[PDB]
């Protein structure tokens, strides 16, 4: 869930500025590393070694906790605001808000990819195609 | 002060059908249940 | 007001008519069983179910036929705007279009539309008998449950007269809905055309305008 | 510092005498009822019910006037970025494109807009009086419940000053909208458009230039 | 019915829970609604009870008074400017005015003199209404009675109490509708029948949204 | 007279029963008239006595200040602007706002500096009117004392009570006449003596019905 809703929002904000859909985000930075229209010095070979080393250790440290509840909701440093750390009823409806935003995210991202397999169009470009004929016809 | 109008309390747990029962291995301790 | 013994009946100011088995604790009881169809009270229970399902299907049936000439004459380009020629929209090459827009549903053939249609109402009309995932042990006519979210069915005296407002809105709906079949076969155009026709000439656009239409 | 007799009042250090029925108990108590409207202890409740709903409906309003015209200056092609011209966008053939984008909301029937608003606002202001599936028997102004998910209103001590910050931000926003209606009738321009013209030349683009605007004959 | 706790309300069942303690259902028209709360002073509320009925009876006179030129000008009878916000301006014509169609009628010509008749007639009646005189001296200022009710409709108290509520509901429609009549004439610029002459033909466009851009400045 | 229960009232002989009982005649201007019932609460009525008196004391200054640059303009001395409701506009002229026609006089130029000293010192007095300051601390917020009475006139408390009624009556004239001035100036567009001289010219056409159709809708 947490990867999905972090990606569904990223599939739109990246498009809403650049105009490059998330489907075709590959080739357009295979030639030049850009972000918000600003260039970046990394080769794509450099990007993979930076990616595997950095997000490796996060996925190793996430596998270091032994409590099956604390593997889900660790808190601690990851809750600086201390929202769901106390007041267990108030923390509970926070948790129901994350899973509903998790379940809605995964379906929405499985929404993007299937209609990107048929149309070949991205998140918002395949939205405008539906509103293209719906408005005129 | 309150008044129950415009809605219904339903006295229930809001399952994924309007009237079925809960499977045994699922208990309401988790938030997503 | 529409219950009890001292209620107004179908003859209005008359009181010697009803066939003495009914008492008037059920919505719309005027005693109008002059031909005596339901003197068996067990038989009389089966009609009260059978009238209400006739009442509810004809209320949405009437609303399901006013709009395509209401919208179509007022700027909505349908595929075809008349309710008793509406079934021919599937016959065309482009199929039928919801609100005249082809990138909608865009159904083409008949081998799949009624294939799924008889199965959906094969279950939920059978769920009305018993079972059904919305409620198992409930009333067969007015169950409540997740069919009444608004909670308007709670004040039972007020609930009993909404039932009166459910049948009176429905008895004139069924009486109207039979009137839709008659004037369509005689004249041949949709009803709001016939509204525009009668307000054009009130005297002679009547039923006598085509009383010689079925002459042998 | 905010409650009791050692609170600030509307005249400050030279305040002298406030009205008698303002004891330093409720938020926004600066003792400014010089015309004495609310000497009744029952009616004074009804205005505190009515000042705050005006206050909350005006704080969210100010980001509906400033905020579309502000985004229009930074590269968003709105239909009408000026807020008092925003209603006329539904009568053009492009329709009410949200953020100037055609594949968003795209309203066409103006009578269908408020045709569903009344069914919602009727059911949603009637919940504020009583009932409602959110909070059944609760406070008429500060229910918490699930209107306060984060829990910034837990202890009763800190909760008093957040009520003070709600109404001082609130009265400040209501001051700007007796403003916002005047500066649109007078100038015919957006509010930040008047702010952009005042920073260019303040001594000439002030309100004394428009002092003869309503001249008779 | 219409009195006590089981009476009609303002928001239906939504205002049933919150209702003021001084609004209980004693007087006609207590739908239980004082969202400003300004009537908790009861003798002040007594004055607004007076001001409501007085503003309703003078409403119901002018209620039909603003339509009777309009539907009768088109029904055949000749009128000169049968539009109520301009039908008072007809006295500037040198032919004066008609009462229906003729100068052989009342036939007002000069307006300076007709106010001198006008002010002195309500100089007494409004003083008679508040104090008394030839039409009674000491009755109810809101329901005096026998000097203006000879016909006996105000006799049975179970009927008369319903006739109280029938009086102001016909007036609360009247106070509301002429608040329309002012605004529907300022915005469009024609009589309300002639507004309805636009709304019966084309209901969709000819309404108040067609003139929504009228007052915006530049 | 003008005190006691036997005082004379707002309808004279048609008002001896409509008077609310708390209206006695112990205040200057108590004429038995609370017909809307706005001030049944006496402490609330205490604040409206201040709102009547301060509106009276600003209107009496406001009446004469619209007069003296208009009649004396006809005394042979030009005043730059002779009309009162555009008399503020003469500060933007070539010589600015001269006090009278001499440029060796006051000769106001900068509109911002006029408002600058104005709004800072008016806040002191209108704040010193609340608490106190130089002119006393614990006096009456309506009638302080001999600090504002340099001529010894605030003695003889029966004559001083007579001068209180003559203080508000001359105010209620001035509040009503300032109420006249703004209306006829947004109809006709002339000063009230310039309106008077033309009613002095031809009284028949120059009644209030001269522009009754001026604000008609279309
Ligand atoms: C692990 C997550 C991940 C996923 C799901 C993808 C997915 C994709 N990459 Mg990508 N990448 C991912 C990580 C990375 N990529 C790249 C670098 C590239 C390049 C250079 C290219 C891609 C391209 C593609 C696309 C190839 C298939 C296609 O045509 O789309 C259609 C199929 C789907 C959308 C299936 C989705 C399955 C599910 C229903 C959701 C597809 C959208 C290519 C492309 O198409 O660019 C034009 C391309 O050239 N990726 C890097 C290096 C930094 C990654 C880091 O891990
Ligand atoms: C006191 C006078 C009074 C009378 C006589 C009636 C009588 C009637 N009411 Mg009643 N009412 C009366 C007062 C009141 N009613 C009602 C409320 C109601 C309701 C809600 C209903 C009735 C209905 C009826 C009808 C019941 C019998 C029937 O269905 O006939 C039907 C048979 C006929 C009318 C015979 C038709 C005669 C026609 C001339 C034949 C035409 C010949 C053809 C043209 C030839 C065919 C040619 C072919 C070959 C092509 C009947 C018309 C019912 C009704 O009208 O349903 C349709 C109904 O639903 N009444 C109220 C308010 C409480 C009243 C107030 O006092
Ligand atoms: C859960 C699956 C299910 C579905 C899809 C339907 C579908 C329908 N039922 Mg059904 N029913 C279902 C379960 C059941 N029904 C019934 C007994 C009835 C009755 C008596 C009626 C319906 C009616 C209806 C229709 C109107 C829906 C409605 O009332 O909205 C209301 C809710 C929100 C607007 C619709 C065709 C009505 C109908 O057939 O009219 C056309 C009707 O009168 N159903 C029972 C037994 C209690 C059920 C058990 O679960
Ligand atoms: C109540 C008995 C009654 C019957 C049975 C008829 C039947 C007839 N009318 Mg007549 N009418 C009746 C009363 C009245 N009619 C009229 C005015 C007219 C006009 C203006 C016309 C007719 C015509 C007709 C004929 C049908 C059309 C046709 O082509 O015939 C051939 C078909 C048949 C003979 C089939 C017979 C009908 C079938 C058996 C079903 C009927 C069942 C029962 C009558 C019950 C039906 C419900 C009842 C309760 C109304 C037929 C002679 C039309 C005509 O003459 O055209 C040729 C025509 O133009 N009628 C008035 C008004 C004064 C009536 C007053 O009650
Ligand atoms: C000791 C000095 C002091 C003074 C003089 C004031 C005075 C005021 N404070 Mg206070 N305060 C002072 C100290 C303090 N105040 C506050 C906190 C507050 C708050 C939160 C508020 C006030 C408000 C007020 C106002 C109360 C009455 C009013 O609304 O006047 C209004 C009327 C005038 C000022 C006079 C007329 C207006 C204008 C200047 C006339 C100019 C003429 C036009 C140019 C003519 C236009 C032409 C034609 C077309 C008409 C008034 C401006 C209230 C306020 O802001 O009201 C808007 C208010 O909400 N004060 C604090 C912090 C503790 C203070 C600290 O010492
Ligand atoms: C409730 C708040 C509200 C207000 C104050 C306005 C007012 C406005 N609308 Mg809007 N609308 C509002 C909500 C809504 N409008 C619309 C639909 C439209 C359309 C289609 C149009 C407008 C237009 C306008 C503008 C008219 C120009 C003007 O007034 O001249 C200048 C004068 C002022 C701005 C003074 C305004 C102050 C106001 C009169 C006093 C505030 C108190 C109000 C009486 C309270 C509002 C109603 C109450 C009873 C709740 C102006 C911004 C027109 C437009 O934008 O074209 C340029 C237009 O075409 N509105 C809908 C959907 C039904 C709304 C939802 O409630
Ligand atoms: C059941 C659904 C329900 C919904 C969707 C709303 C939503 C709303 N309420 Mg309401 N209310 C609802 C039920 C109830 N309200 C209230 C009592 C209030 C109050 C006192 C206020 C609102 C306000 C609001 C509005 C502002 C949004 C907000 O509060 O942000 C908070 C939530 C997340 C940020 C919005 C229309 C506010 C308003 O209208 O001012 C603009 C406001 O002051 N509601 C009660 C009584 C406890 C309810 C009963 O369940
Ligand atoms: C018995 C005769 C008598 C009459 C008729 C009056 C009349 C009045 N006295 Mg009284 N008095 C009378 C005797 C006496 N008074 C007084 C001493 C006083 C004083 C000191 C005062 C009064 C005042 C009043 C007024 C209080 C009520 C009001 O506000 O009017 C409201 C109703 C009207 C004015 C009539 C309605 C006007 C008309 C219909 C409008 C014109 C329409 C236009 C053509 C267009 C309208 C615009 C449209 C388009 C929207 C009232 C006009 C007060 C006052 O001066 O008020 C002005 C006041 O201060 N009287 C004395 C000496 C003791 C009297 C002796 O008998
Ligand atoms: C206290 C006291 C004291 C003393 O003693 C006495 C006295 C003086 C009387 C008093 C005072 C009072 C006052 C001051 C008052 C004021 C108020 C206000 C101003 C409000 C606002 C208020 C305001 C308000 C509500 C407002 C609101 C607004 C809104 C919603 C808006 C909306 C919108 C938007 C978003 C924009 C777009 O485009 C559209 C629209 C839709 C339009
Ligand atoms: C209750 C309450 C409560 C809460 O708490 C608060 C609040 C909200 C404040 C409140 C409310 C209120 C209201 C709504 C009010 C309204 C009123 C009105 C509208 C009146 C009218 C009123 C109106 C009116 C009088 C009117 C009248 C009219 C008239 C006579 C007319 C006359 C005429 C005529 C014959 C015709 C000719 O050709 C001319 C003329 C001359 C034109």
């Amino acid at each position: 869930g947490r990867w999905a809703m972090l990606a569904c929002l990223g599939a739109l904000v990246a498009e809403a500025t650049t105009g490059v859909s998330w489907v075709e985000a590959g080739k357009v930075e295979l030639d030049g590393a850009s972000y918000a229209g600003l260039s970046l010095p990394f080769s794509i070979t450099q990007l993979i070694w930076i990616e595997v080393i950095l997000v490796g250790g996060a996925e190793f440290y996430r596998n270091s906790e032994t409590n099956p509840e604390k593997r889900c909701y660790p808190g601690g440093v990851f809750d600086p605001l201390k929202l769901a750390s106390e007041d267990e009823e108030r923390a509970f409806r926070l948790k129901t808000a994350e899973i509903k935003h998790a379940r809605l995210a995964m379906v929405s991202f499985f929404g993007y990819g299937v209609q990107a397999l048929s149309t070949g169009e991205g998140a918002l470009g395949s939205l405008a195609k539906f509103a293209d004929g719906l408005n005129n016809g | 002060r309150s008044g129950g109008v415009g809605y219904r309390k339903y006295q229930g747990d809001a399952l994924w059908l309007p009237n079925t029962t809960r499977p045994e291995w699922l208990d309401g301790s988790l938030p997503g249940d | 007001f529409w219950y009890g013994p001292e209620r107004p009946l179908f003859l209005g100011a008359f009181t010697g008519e009803p066939p003495s088995y009914l008492t008037g604790e059920f919505p719309g009881d005027y005693g109008w069983d002059t031909a005596g169809l339901s003197a068996d009270p067990e038989t009389f229970k089966r009609y009260r179910e059978l009238e209400l399902i006739h009442a509810r299907w004809a209320m949405l049936g009437a609303l399901g036929c006013i709009f395509p000439e209401l919208l179509g004459s007022y700027g909505v380009p349908f595929g075809e705007a008349v309710w008793f020629k509406a079934g021919a929209q599937i016959f065309q090459e482009g199929g039928l279009d919801y609100l005249g827009n082809p990138n909608l549903v865009h159904a083409q053939s008949i081998l799949a539309i009624l294939g799924t249609q008889v199965l959906l109402m094969g279950a939920i009309e059978g769920y009305r008998v018993n079972g059904g995932p919305l409620g198992e042990g409930l009333d067969k006519l007015y169950p409540g449950g997740s069919f009444d979210p608004l909670g308007l069915a709670d004040d039972p005296d007020t609930f009993a007269e909404l039932k009166v407002k459910e049948i009176k809105n429905g008895r004139l709906a069924m009486f109207s809905m039979f009137g839709f079949f008659v004037q369509a076969i005689v004249t041949g155009k949709g009803p709001l055309q016939n509204l525009s026709d009668h307000l054009a000439n009130p005297g002679t656009n009547n039923a006598f305008a085509y009383a010689t239409k079925f002459t042998p």
